[PDB]
């Protein structure tokens, strides 16, 4: 009774086919869910469809092995996608993103304001602007030491526009440490750049 | 016509208790099962249990055993998921489904589930700027809960504009940022409007380069 | 518009009558295997509305129990389970 959910994303354009599978290690039902909204129940029993899911969504199965289908991807059916089995589980879930050339990130860095500085803590942030793909990783380093559990990022959902994702990342000291170093710089890795690319300011 | 609406937002203590409500209408309550997931920020669904509204018929995953508990209302049609024991970790949207023993074909909104030993805190709210693209923008430290609502210009810039997920710090409060990206030209002002509604903060903060 | 099938959980005593509601040729199946068609112990009534159809099994016996549904001619319905109690 162990279903994987597999790819974990996938990225294709207005016009493609896509199939998502689940399979079992020894009927299913496939759930659509947008970004902050309820979960639609799409398939149920293998291959029926639920009242008011268009036709291009089908399901088939074949002993431990069920796959969901959408022949022609339209732009409302990008979202993520999850089988259930019955107990019920749910399984690891499938990410449906819009497909587009690789973009390099756009890298900035933001030293401390004074009004924060005056409250005792420095907040240094980095922005990676308009990405793709969303695999992309920063690396905080104060005068050549690298930070480690002292930052936190977060990554906007795709752009409805040139469908590119976007990062921040957090680095926070307190005060007294922060006027102990000079150079606060974040490096980006990330396949549209020829090589790791810093970004550093002198406190 | 099927509706389920479920109760509004939850912000708890560790150790505290709270029921969310579920009310179906436009189908007889007392003929589906009622069954609740369970969405961690960022996370899968998972299935947390089911119940039906006659004869006691209940089932649980076996990590929402003693801890969760179902409740129905069947003159009033409407479900309750009370919890107990509050604990950090149950942070997460809950939401309740009607179906079948095997099945959830219509979902309700969801509830917010935030369980922080933080009380209501205003944010502040800080200038991001550098020392042929421009980047500015603000960053909302430090509130209690979410969420917060970030605009530039009153509204009126939108263009260019990224506000991202707030993160939660280990203090118990949020942090969020919101940035835009201008022609290096234009640098003209550029002002973000920050309301916090659980604490009445509302804040304009002029950013200049 | 596939046809709903309800209460997904109906629990009898053997003698009395297991009464389902299909809303939506329209069969009864318990693999399906047919029960009744609208137009034995396995009766199909229209209701006034003509809508909603009363899917009766009349004397339910204990191995009566199971899962059952109904499908419209194929487009089906979601799965309810009949309980017939011992008396």
């Amino acid at each position: 009774i162990q279903m994987t959910q597999s790819p974990s994303s996938v990225s294709a354009s207005v016009g493609d086919r896509v199939t998502i599978t689940c399979s079992a290690s020894q009927d299913l039902n496939w759930y659509q869910q947008k970004p902050g909204k309820a979960p639609k129940l799409l398939i149920y029993h293998t291959s029926s469809l639920h009242s008011g899911v268009p036709s291009r969504f089908s399901g088939s199965g074949s002993g431990t092995d069920f796959t969901l289908t959408i022949s022609s991807l339209q732009p409302e059916d990008f979202a993520t996608y999850y089988c259930q089995y019955y107990l019920l589980t749910f399984g690891g879930g499938t990410k449906l993103e819009i497909k587009r050339t690789v973009a390099a990130p756009s890298v900035f860095i933001f030293p401390p304001s004074d009004e924060q500085l005056k409250s005792g803590t420095a907040s240094v942030v980095c922005l990676l602007n308009n990405f793709y793909p969303r695999e992309a990783k920063v690396q905080w380093k104060v005068d050549n030491a690298l930070q480690s559990g002292n930052s936190q990022e977060s990554v906007t959902e795709q752009d409805s526009k040139d469908s590119t994702y976007s990062l921040s990342s957090t680095l926070t000291l307190s005060k007294a440490d922060y006027e102990k170093h000079k150079v606060y710089a974040c490096e980006v890795t990330h396949q549209g750049l020829s090589s790791p690319v810093t970004k550093s300011f002198n406190r | 016509e099927v509706q389920l609406v479920q109760s509004g937002a939850e912000v708890k203590k560790p150790g505290e208790s709270l029921k969310i409500s579920c009310k179906g209408s436009g189908y007889s309550f007392t003929n589906f099962y009622i069954h609740w997931v369970r969405q961690a920020p960022g996370q899968r669904l998972e299935w947390m249990g089911s119940i039906y509204p006659n004869y006691g018929d209940t089932a649980y995953n076996q990590k929402f055993k003693d801890r969760f508990v179902f409740s129905l209302d069947t003159s009033v049609s409407t479900a309750y998921l009370q919890i107990s024991s509050l604990k950090a970790e149950d942070t997460a949207v809950y939401y309740c489904a009607r179906g079948y023993s095997y099945a959830m074909d219509y979902w309700g909104q969801g509830t917010t589930v935030t369980v922080s030993s933080a009380s209501t805190k205003g944010p502040s709210v800080f200038p991001l700027a550098p020392c042929s693209t421009a980047a500015l923008g603000c960053l909302v430290k430090d509130y209690f809960p979410e969420p917060v609502t970030v605009s530039w210009n009153s509204g009126a810039l939108t263009s260019g504009v990224h506000t991202f997920p707030a993160v939660l710090q280990s203090s118990g409060l949020y942090s969020l940022s919101s940035v835009v990206t201008v022609p290096s030209s234009s640098l003209k002002t550029y002002t973000c409007n920050v309301d916090h509604k659980p604490s009445n903060t509302k804040v304009d903060k002029r950013v200049e380069s | 518009n596939p046809p709903t099938f309800s209460p997904a959980l109906l629990v009898v005593t053997e003698g009395d009558n297991a009464t389902f509601t299909c809303s939506f040729v329209l069969n009864w199946y318990r693999q399906t295997d047919k029960l009744a068609a609208f137009p034995s112990r396995f009766r199909v009534t229209q209701l006034p509305n003509g809508r909603d159809f009363h899917m009766s099994v009349v004397r339910a016996r204990r191995n009566d129990s199971g899962t059952y549904l109904c499908g419209a001619i194929i487009k089906e319905s979601l799965r309810a389970e009949l309980r017939v109690t011992e008396r």
